[PDB]
């Protein structure tokens, strides 16, 4: 497998026996999540289960709107 | 480190191009229709590129089908704590994806498991248009694949949230690679500042590629899995195969080996794959130690090496290093330190990014200046001085001035 | 890269000062009383500074009001699985904040959504004492605002857990900015080590500011949103406006342009905003490729440029680069490479941090040494040798020595 | 919008047309979470709901004490 | 920054060695049997090393005992929403650990709270074989301990998932430490490129250790808790105690102080522990400002210092710095800038990694060349020219050539 | 406590008064999680509680298998 040689003249060492895996290109894939367009959160419900559902739906709505607000800024790394 | 000689690429240029293509009219509708009866399909975009497409989560189906059939006759109170928990489980992945993109400005790396789970990534690898060798390599090293991947958020429209995952393509596989470790090579004088030092600057990873050698100076961007080395060519320099000649003979004329020069003699160690290089200078106490025997070697001044068999610890000054315990065979190649060959008087001692030939040229120039001055100084000695200024003529008899009156 | 010329600041010095102020007597009580009927109020501290204050979570109210009215007559068994889930939801944010500060020693950056949600951050921006232009800019670029913010944990006392969020102030807005890309410029010789090379070292971001130019050498600390550039002045150098003269004429005397010199001719590419710079040297194969046409240009040795229109890929050796597909107009400005003007014999080839004038001065010194030696060598030739040492006097007839006896 | 010029003489390029947003100052805001001082976890309850509440309250107590132990080390970045 | 002189270690070499030992036959069975009646026990491995072992989570017991007694007579429908939540709570820690190792290729740093909670880490510290002083130090600075720790995943077999947590050992404690801040020291000329500059390159942390000084050039790898400094010796250089002589006298011969030279005069500031160093050059406007008084000092060209008492802000050009408000006493030590002593004509102005002696040697060589040329030039003037070539003999009367016929 | 001296001649400053804590060694501890070997997910149950248990058990199984697949790659940092 792996072997190593030390050169005293130049104070250096070389470790041989490795195999390559070089990133030479890029493959791009599109990952999608299907979303639901909801507007009517109307519910005259005081049940705690109803309140939990309302909280989780608000979280979903906030996530979607936050992603949209991110989308109004085009992607760029620097 | 030769990292300043590297180029400047654009990592997510290809992914951003796919995002821009996805914003064209009808592109999102094409993807939505394609992902109607399946979670995975191949879609040809308007620019002629065929890209794999995944639907990893369907919140539209779970909210409209299950949930939201609550008969809101002022009540809406149709619920079961199970579907509350189930909705939290489904919605959490969207929340985590939104969290990650919020703190990374829409581009993330490595691709997290929320962005792409292991099963989805393995399925993606299986259907990629690559060799079975490349599929096997990516599947066996999923964690490295994640580390060399970007997730770029494209678009959220038409009830579709889409982001591109930009995966690596390993077009060079199973070619031999080797790693070069370098340590400073000074003279062994005990006094401070009275030493000349030299160091090879070409340390890093080397791999054979298309009849050349791809050289990765910043070895911290290369990930090693046992005997395999994963490297990015965007962080590489392409060199002729003769760069390996610097390991058999640093003075070979077929390749100009890279070195740097200094007058600072400082002790340090370099932990290699199967051993340790120790550069001991001045009055530093450098030792090699064993966990069951204690100190078993005391290094002398200069550059030395010890293998990992029988040695578990190297101490250089107040710094203690653990050596790697990887199995393998080590070989010591004896030779005279090349720093002995250099005259310190004409030695260029601040060559930060230099080479063997460049240092030799500067030494030649300094010696040429010395010879030129000596030749002028010697030629001047062959001339004659001024005869005494005393109002009487003088003649040159042998090497001195004698009065003309003596010969009249 | 000119990053070593940058100063050293203290990023959270202002925030730590507010933390120390918060530890004074009565400061926490002032904040607690101010945040009694509202989640957001302005508080004047003991040092005269008015700071916005948020109450983002009230665990005291949720634990003492809801929960904890369980009639612990040996039972305490008053519970509903809803309030168990609700308490987990409320308590989770505290747990995540504690997790983040545990792994970051009380200082975090970027400010996570757990530390400050989008709605809270937008509300904070709305009430900051800044221009409506600055409010609009921060609101539209919340993700960048998070990236340029710190969260410092101050105090936990008097039933109050307080941390300061240190937000950026963009005092310079909408001034023109430009980016400078540089690539090595060597001679085109095929042999190795037989080349002289030069490179502009002033690459980075430049922005007009208060009649000067703020220069950011490490362009990786600047975030670009479409046409907008977000930069930190703590990572900037202030330069006169004449630094732009290096782009119209590198030999102008009004500003001393920064360059570095080398003898290593290595091929690389630099991906610019609208194109790619290709530095091809030696026998490297450099090509520009199209996704629908293949290789459409083969670069010759030297430095060349190609725009992104019609080109999707540049390959330099074994390194493949994707060019940015951003829309814009590119212009090629023809000119003779300045490296042609330099004589390699007297060329200073290891100037790591140098300038046009400094290189010219060193060339002048080397030529002055050559001229001085030649003048001495020429003046020596005007003198006369020694007459033969043979015991008889000699006289100077024309340019040679003749016996005095001939003229007696 | 964005324009770019390449100078062949100096092997350099300039991309113009960008707009600035420079961080010139710092604004500091105080974010607070109101906490509850609880000591009596006394409950002779074996109900599973009670055990879950006890676990979540212990998590809260551990978080508060861990933050206090962090506070015994004054903030400093280096 | 002297970071290029540092060595190269292997951070997790010791931990990887323990992982390899754990793969030997019977090692996992030994650990499993040892952790039968307790969550914490000391185990001696096959190589003679005794290691503390923790069982932090027992999913085997929770799944086989509670849960999985569901009488699957086609039903399996034995369940309570409590045990569903409880299983989610227990299983979540495993999921988070799996997530972290998936994105970090099995090695993580800092050790997260999921990998080791505070109570487990404190218990681990309590039972470590170290001094009570070291136990007290680690317990009081748990967040720093996490930051200086690695988590390496070893093995998953025999119903056991095992990873090693590699904790720091602070063998040097309570020795005095000091920090050195350096700023460029140019001449104060208003023109550009007409200045010679010098800068001390030995900035960083210094700590007394075993009669030597451990020097940490990259001070960003050292974490400061009030008056305590946490540093890694693997990122250190060992120096003689005489390195402190560079602070009392930079020209001392007992230690060769490290400097760099340049001709670029650029204004910057360095924020120190108790003040700010201001390097003002050219026409830059450098001011020290107070939050209640405004600008209270305008710096002149050169290098100056101001303490943090009475000063809250230093502005250099378009860059604004907040000074640290830490309490302490500052002292200004007056002296003439050493750059005044250097003649710009023979000043080596591109010494990137140099020293006081090395710069003095180069100046000596340049002056020696000047003196050697002048001595040759002066000695040549003592010789005699050629007599006129006109066919008649000439004799040397006083300092000129007169016809021989005049004296016959 | 902390004192600082500025040297005008060399344009440098020294801050004294700090105390050391230097990492000189490594101590390695083994952290274990006991796992359950399960194969029979057989259950003819449509109850939602049963489905939730099945989902959480699949998550556990996926985590274990993913860790095993990680283990087929020996640890190494670079």
């Amino acid at each position: 497998n792996i072997t190593e040689e030390f050169y005293q003249s130049t104070c250096s060492a070389v470790s041989k026996g490795y195999l390559s895996a070089l990133r030479t290109g890029w493959y791009t894939s599109v990952i999608t999540i299907e979303l639901s367009n909801i507007k009517e959160n109307k519910c005259n419900g005081t049940d705690a289960k109803v309140k939990l559902i309302k909280q989780e739906l608000d979280k979903y709505k906030n996530a979607v709107t936050e992603l949209q607000l991110l989308m109004q800024s085009t992607p760029a790394t620097n | 480190f030769l990292g300043f000689l590297l180029g400047v690429g654009s990592a997510i240029a290809s992914g951003v191009a796919v995002c821009k293509v996805l914003h064209l009219e009808g592109e999102v509708n094409k993807i939505k229709s394609a992902l109607l009866s399946t979670n995975k399909a191949v879609v040809s975009l308007s620019n002629g590129v065929s890209v794999l497409t995944f639907k990893v989560l369907d919140l539209k189906n779970y909210i409209d089908k299950q949930l939201l059939p609550i008969l809101n006759k002022q009540s809406c109170s149709i619920s079961n704590i199970e579907t509350v928990i189930e909705f939290q489980q489904k919605n959490n992945r969207l929340l985590e994806i939104t969290r990650e993109f919020s703190v990374n400005a829409g581009v993330t790396t490595p691709v997290s498991t929320y962005m792409l789970t292991n099963s989805e990534l393995l399925s993606l690898i299986n259907d990629m248009p690559i060799t079975n060798d490349q599929k096997k390599l990516m599947s066996n090293n999923v964690q490295i694949v994640r580390q060399q991947s970007y997730s770029i958020m494209c678009i959220i429209k038409e009830e579709v949230l889409a982001y591109v995952v930009q995966l690596p393509l390993y077009g060079v596989i199973d070619t031999p690679c080797w790693k070069l470790h370098t340590s400073p090579l000074c003279t062994t004088n005990t006094k401070e500042g009275s030493n000349i030092c030299l160091t090879r600057t070409d340390r890093g990873w080397y791999c054979d590629n298309a009849g050349s050698v791809s050289f990765f100076p910043q070895a911290e961007t290369c990930k090693v899995q046992s005997n395999r080395v994963f490297c990015d060519t965007m962080n590489s320099l392409t060199l002729p195969s003769e760069v390996n000649l610097c390991n058999v003979d640093i003075f070979n004329p077929k390749y100009d080996c890279k070195i740097m020069t200094s007058k600072t003699d400082v002790s340090s160690s370099v932990i290699t794959s199967l051993g340790a290089i120790v550069s001991c200078y001045g009055k530093t106490k450098c030792t090699a130690s064993n966990k069951n025997r204690g100190i078993i070697k005391t290094f002398s001044n200069g550059c030395d090496y010890v293998s990992n068999k029988g040695v578990d610890t190297v101490s250089v000054g107040n710094t203690l290093y653990y050596v790697n315990k990887q199995e393998g065979k080590s070989l010591y190649v004896k030779g005279e330190p090349i720093i002995n060959f250099y005259d310190p008087l004409v030695f260029p001692s601040d060559e930060f990014d230099a080479s063997i030939s460049q240092v030799n040229e500067k030494i030649n120039q300094s010696l040429a200046f010395i010879r030129k001055s000596d030749e002028l100084l010697s030629a001047i000695g062959g001339y004659i001085p001024e005869a005494p200024r005393d109002g009487q003529a003088y003649v040159r008899k042998d090497g001195e001035w004698v009065l003309l009156s003596t010969f009249l």
